[PDB]
């Protein structure tokens, strides 16, 4: 029984919910970033916080390092888009805290909204390794060895698997290189009232989302909170 | 991800069969022309800065309807993507001549290309006309029938690799459509 | 796959650059070694049913406690399905002996092998000591060449270093 | 550095694994190629000075517009600065033919070439005019050997292909 | 579109708040400036080919190396290819004077501009070698005055800084 | 702050770029504004305690429920503390009037307005009536011009809508 | 990061010099010993899983004070970390025999390592005592002076390679004390 419209092994992505749901997925994803950028330039001033380029040739190619990354995370195979659809229902449900029923049914249906609330709240709370900084050499080498085991997701077998390709054209890597060392100089101080909005919620990202137990590494964020937000255990495969 | 060595393996995996002695004596045919495979990659990668500029100026003189305003390579920004789109198509097909298998192309660029070009409006007829220059440049470069530079090596067979790079350049059109 | 082709063209993919003379010095080692290093791959698949017959019993020759009640090899189909798992670790070695790497052994053998064995009450030392017995079975006459056995002794020891 | 023995000892870093039995086939293939390429690197170390001036005329024999005021080749200090960077650009592929690949050029030469020749207004078409005139002075007599000029004319047109 | 209109209401759009009283003086900034920034456009709305002809191969006058076999301007539709890019430039600065700022060059002329003549091996200073031939031609006799000669040198000096 | 200068120098900071002509066009209308707008900066200095005294007691007249127990005005120190907050308010609505933008209303007036009156049990409805005896007083009879009166209530009940 | 080949090109640009013929005899020493050294890097990685199964068990049959209640390696939350702090060492020494220079050890793990350990409360007197065993594992594995392990290669000496592996096991000892 066949010869109609049903395939025997086609290539979906899973996650599909019809044609009338991806418009409601992407518009409510864009409403998350409408509310997430209400705290960077929410006063009415683009701060020292955004900084889309450093020089003349560093602005307009930071767009092409953002929609090629939209295309690099669109040609994923049938496992790894089945993977994070079930992981957006786990990780981003640990972002609201109060399990409320209205934003229960939305976040476990609309996975682009689920992959933007966990990414929006990690830039409102300045808790990436683009905003963090050490003070000790003991704080230093613990922080960069969690970043060394964060590359085990990208190369898990001895091949790089193209999801940290960081550049398509023959000089895009060294334009992607100097923007990183400028962004730790752009997020070098951020305020005088910063390094406590960049430090105290760094002990409110790890210890309540991921490690519900394991009181030794809960007590190491109290020692060194630089590795507490450079951990990135949200599975973005990077 | 996958090669000509690992195409005999993944085919024999499906029959649950060991790799024997006569299935893989065609695998040392790949080693008998092995320095032919490596004398013919340097002709393509050392001319690959001319070859993207020969192709993106090549296709526009036959259809100058999309450098017109309202076209699809009109703007200098719109042309800058075309020097970034077609630069990596010859970068990915330089891997498949080395790898011996046309599945480097299938999963780094070809997946997701065909539903972006219906969203970014790219015409399909003009795109394969750009790739059809490059299959003629590649057969002109890996033997010594080129325009100006002759990569003079110790000569012999060259056409068994020339149909192979014709068999890797055609399938860009297979998913551009 | 972790062939010698794939680790030098994916590193160029992660910079977005063309193949170089770096990458072409890799392939000359896959010309030079493959007139010795895949020449045992005929003779692992010439006889394997005469070779894993010496690897299937040698588990039970030194682990006779497995053929007991209340353990793994209770009836004879757990003495007969127990032999294809040690045959499947020999098809993965001559797959690895031709591709130039530990590609299929890492991704089909040791991928997820921590969890299926401990759940089914199956010890990893029954797997390891049965085919570490097949590492004292090497010489230059009637086996492969002297610079071809070390290309075969490293793939058995890749299993033993990773199942441990 | 982007050498092949520097690449695969960083590919085994990021997964947390040993040097496997694929990456050390490439290190044998370096010895297959360094038997016929560093024997072409003492020759350009034999002439540091004869092969900069013929490239130094090849940027001036066709570009006679530099001696106009307000341009690159103003006076003789601006034409002896013209020589010393192709003295650098043959010092740079001196290092490439003794290390193994495109190591120092991606670090020191081409990184920042997009904005040292746009802000200082140095004409980059005269840079590739010099080194291509060095490229066709290789011969079957009179030079390095027939499998030694493959690698000298591999990084020479690579630096042409970067700036193009 | 970078202007005094869209950017002062995208400043209200970033915060997610209302249109504010800081916006209303910056649009008063082009209530008053459109007696000269709207009165420099029409001098080149009736002068299109008279500008680009004698200025266009004034580039070719000062550069006697763009005509050779193996070079750019060998034949005349490629000279018209050189000419039509200068036809696009003062076309685009007509749109800059009538929106509010450097916006219609910031998307349509200068975005992604610096590499696409470099891969086309064109001298990017040779575009600058005719706009500075055109920048000095502002004059309070024979044209609009020097308070309107600051808005034809508000957009022809940003173009020579874009290729710098 | 959030001034008209500190908006247009932030948007050019938002990409890391030069201040172009649209940023220079964005303060040219302050020449057409601060010859008239800054004339309203004196009328609240001439009435420091004259206009806050006759407006604030009428808030006590129409909201006469602050004489009950549990309210603010149960004694004499909350009589003065209602008044001196408006002495901070009418300085800071003058402080946006002397800088142009919306800075000192948002740097020191409203950023945290949701929390400082609910734990303190002070009504935000009384702050609507605090300016509703001042918004209905802008008469160009017996005062100065409406050229410095297009913005003044448009700051003042915009302060209400910030607290609303 | 760096190797034996690019170490001499930084010594070129102390003075902006070149590498010639007699500047290449330091690198002719490495291109001649090429089948010795590749037969001394597979000897380490074939049995490094037992080299960690000997060393930290040799740490307790020399001083069993770390399995004391209150010790540093008491529970298996602390024992499995000790089977990781030694395990990443034998990766990094194995590249240093490949690269011909101690570089990758100094870049990745032994900058601030003793400043890291004393804030973890790590007793450093057991630390050198664990890897001084590892200095003697490698000189008795690239030679065939093991008890039962006999990975017998072809004839010829590897005692100057035994001299240089202890030149990659000394720099860890000046970095953890
Ligand atoms: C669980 C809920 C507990 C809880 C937690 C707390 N969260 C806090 C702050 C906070 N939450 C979020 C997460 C938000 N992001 C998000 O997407 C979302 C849910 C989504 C909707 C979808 C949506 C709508 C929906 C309706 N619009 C309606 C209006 C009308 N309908 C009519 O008929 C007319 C026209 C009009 C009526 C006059 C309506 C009735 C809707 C349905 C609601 C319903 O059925 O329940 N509309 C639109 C379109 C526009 N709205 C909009 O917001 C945007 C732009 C994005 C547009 C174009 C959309 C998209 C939605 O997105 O709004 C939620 C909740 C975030 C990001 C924050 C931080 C910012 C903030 O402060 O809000 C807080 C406060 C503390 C803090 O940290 O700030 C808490 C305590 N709250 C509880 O009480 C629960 C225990
Ligand atoms: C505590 C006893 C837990 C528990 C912990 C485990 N975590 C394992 C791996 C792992 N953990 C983290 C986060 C953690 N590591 C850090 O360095 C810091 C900050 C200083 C934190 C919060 C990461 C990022 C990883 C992956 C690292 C990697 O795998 O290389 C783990 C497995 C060991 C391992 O694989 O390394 C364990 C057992 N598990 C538990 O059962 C309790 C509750
Ligand atoms: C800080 C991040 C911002 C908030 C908050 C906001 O609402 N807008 C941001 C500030 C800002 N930055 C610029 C300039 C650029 N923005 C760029 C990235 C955009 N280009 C893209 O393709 C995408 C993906 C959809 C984005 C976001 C780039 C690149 C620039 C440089 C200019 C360019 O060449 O495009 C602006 C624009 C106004 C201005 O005058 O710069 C704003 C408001
Ligand atoms: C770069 C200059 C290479 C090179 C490239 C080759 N091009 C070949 C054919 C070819 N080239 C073009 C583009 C050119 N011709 C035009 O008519 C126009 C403008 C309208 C341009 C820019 C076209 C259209 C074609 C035809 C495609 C075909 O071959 O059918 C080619 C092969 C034949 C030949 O040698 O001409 C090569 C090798 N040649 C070089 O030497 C440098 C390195
Ligand atoms: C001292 C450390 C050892 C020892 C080493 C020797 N090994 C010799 C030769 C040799 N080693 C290998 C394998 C190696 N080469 C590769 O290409 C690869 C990877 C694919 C590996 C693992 C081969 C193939 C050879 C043969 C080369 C030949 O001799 O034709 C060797 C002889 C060379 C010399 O004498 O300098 C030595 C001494 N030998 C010992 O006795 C101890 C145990
Ligand atoms: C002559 C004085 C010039 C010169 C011009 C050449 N330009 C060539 C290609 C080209 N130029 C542009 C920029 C221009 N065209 C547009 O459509 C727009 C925006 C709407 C602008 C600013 C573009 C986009 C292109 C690519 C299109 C194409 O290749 O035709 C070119 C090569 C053409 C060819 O070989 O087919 C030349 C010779 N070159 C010079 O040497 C001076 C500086
Ligand atoms: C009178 C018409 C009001 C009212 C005023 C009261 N405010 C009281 C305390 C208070 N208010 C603020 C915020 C306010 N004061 C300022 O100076 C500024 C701007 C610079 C603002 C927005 C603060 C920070 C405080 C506490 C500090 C202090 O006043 O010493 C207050 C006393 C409450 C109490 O302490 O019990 C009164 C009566 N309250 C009203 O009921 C109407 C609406
Ligand atoms: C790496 C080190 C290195 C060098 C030392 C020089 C090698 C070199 N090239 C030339 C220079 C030349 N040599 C020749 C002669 C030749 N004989 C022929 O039959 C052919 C046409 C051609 C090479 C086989 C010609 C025609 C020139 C001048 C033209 C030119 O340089 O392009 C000269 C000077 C005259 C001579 O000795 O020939 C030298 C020393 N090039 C290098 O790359
Ligand atoms: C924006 C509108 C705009 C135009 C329509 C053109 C106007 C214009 N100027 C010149 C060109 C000229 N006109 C003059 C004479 C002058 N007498 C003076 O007092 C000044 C120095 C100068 C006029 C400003 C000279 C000397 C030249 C040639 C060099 C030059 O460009 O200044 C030419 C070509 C030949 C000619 O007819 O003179 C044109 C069409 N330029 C513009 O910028
Ligand atoms: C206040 C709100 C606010 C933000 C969040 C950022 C949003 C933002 N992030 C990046 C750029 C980046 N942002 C991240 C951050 C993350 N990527 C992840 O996968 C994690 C979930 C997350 C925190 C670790 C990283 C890793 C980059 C580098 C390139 C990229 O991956 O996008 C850029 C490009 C330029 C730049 O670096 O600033 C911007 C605008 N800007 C803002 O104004
Ligand atoms: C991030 C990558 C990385 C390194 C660069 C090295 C170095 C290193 N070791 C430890 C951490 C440690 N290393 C040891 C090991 C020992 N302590 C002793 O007392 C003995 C001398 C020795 C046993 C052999 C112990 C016990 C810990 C701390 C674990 C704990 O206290 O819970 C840490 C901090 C936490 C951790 O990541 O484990 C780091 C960065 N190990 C790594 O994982
Ligand atoms: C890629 C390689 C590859 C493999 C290794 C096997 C791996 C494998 N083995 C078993 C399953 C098994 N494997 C064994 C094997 C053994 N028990 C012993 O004591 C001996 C050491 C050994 C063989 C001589 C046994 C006895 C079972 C059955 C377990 C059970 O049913 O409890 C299963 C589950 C299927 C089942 O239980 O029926 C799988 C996936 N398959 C593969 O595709
Ligand atoms: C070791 C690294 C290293 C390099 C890669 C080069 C690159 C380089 N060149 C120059 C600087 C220069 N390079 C040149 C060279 C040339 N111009 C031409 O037209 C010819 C094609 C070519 C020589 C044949 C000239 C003329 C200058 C000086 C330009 C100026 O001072 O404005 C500078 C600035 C410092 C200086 O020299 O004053 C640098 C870093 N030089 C280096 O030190």
């Amino acid at each position: 029984k066949f010869l109609g419209t049903l395939k025997r092994s086609k290539d979906p992505s899973g996650l599909r919910l019809g044609f009338y749901g991806r418009k409601a997925d992407d518009f409510m994803a864009r409403s998350i970033a409408m509310q997430a950028k209400a705290s960077a330039a929410g006063s009415g001033v683009y701060t020292t916080q955004c900084s889309e380029g450093a020089s003349k040739g560093m602005a307009e190619n930071a767009r092409t390092a953002s929609l090629a990354k939209q295309f690099r995370q669109a040609q994923r195979s049938a496992r790894e888009m089945s993977f994070d659809y079930y992981e957006g229902r786990k990780y981003a449900m640990k972002a609201v805290g109060h399990i409320c029923n209205y934003e229960e049914k939305i976040f476990q249906q609309y996975n682009k909204t689920a992959a933007a609330y966990v990414m929006g709240k990690q830039e409102t709370l300045l808790s990436c390794d683009r905003y963090a900084q050490p003070a000790n050499k003991a704080e230093e080498y613990i922080q960069k060895s969690v970043q060394m085991q964060m590359k085990k997701r990208s190369i898990p077998y001895g091949v790089y698997t193209t999801s940290c390709a960081d550049g398509t054209v023959k000089g895009m890597a060294e334009n992607a290189r100097v923007a990183k060392e400028s962004a730790n100089f752009r997020a070098r101080q951020m305020s005088a009232g910063a390094k406590a909005a960049a430090r105290f919620n760094a002990r409110r990202v790890a210890n309540d989302w991921h490690n519900n137990g394991c009181n030794y590494e809960e007590k190491l964020t109290s020692r060194f909170p630089a590795a507490a937000s450079s951990v990135r255990p949200t599975t973005n495969r990077y | 991800m996958l090669d000509a060595f690992s195409r005999v393996v993944v085919n024999s995996d499906a029959k649950a069969a060991y790799v024997g002695g006569s299935d893989l004596q065609a695998l040392k045919s790949f080693i008998a022309d092995g320095n032919k495979r490596l004398d013919a990659v340097n002709s393509i990668v050392s001319n690959a800065s001319c070859m993207v500029s020969d192709a993106v100026s090549g296709m526009i003189c036959e259809n100058p309807g999309l450098i017109s305003p309202g076209g699809n390579c009109y703007t200098n920004r719109r042309m800058a993507a075309c020097l970034r789109d077609g630069e990596i198509i010859l970068r990915y097909v330089s891997y498949a001549l080395l790898a011996g298998d046309a599945s480097v192309l299938e999963d780094r660029c070809l997946n997701g290309l065909k539903e972006t070009y219906i969203a970014l409006g790219v015409p399909t007829n003009s795109s394969i006309r750009a790739v059809s220059i490059m299959k003629a440049q590649a057969v002109a470069f890996i033997t010594n029938t080129a325009t100006e530079r002759k990569m003079s090596f110790a000569a012999g067979d060259c056409t068994s690799l020339a149909s192979e790079v014709a068999s890797y350049f055609d399938r860009v059109g297979a998913a551009i459509s | 796959m972790k062939s010698v082709i794939t680790t030098v063209v994916s590193a160029a993919d992660a910079a977005g650059r063309f193949p170089s003379n770096s990458d072409l010095e890799s392939i000359q080692g896959n010309i030079q070694r493959s007139a010795a290093r895949l020449e045992a791959a005929e003779k692992l698949a010439g006889n394997h049913e005469a070779v894993v017959k010496e690897a299937g019993d040698a588990c039970f020759a030194k682990y006779a406690y497995l053929k007991n009640p209340g353990e793994a090899g209770e009836n004879q189909e757990k003495i007969n399905k127990c032999y294809r798992d040690v045959d499947h670790y020999m098809r993965l070695v001559n797959y690895c002996l031709v591709v130039g790497g530990t590609g299929p052994l890492d991704e089909w053998g040791i991928a997820g092998a921590r969890e299926v064995y401990r759940t089914l009450n199956l010890p990893t030392s029954a797997y390891v000591a049965s085919i570490a017995y097949t590492r004292d079975r090497l010489c230059v006459p009637r086996d492969m060449s002297a610079q071809a056995g070390v290309e075969f002794s490293a793939y058995l020891d890749y299993l033993i270093n990773a199942l441990s």
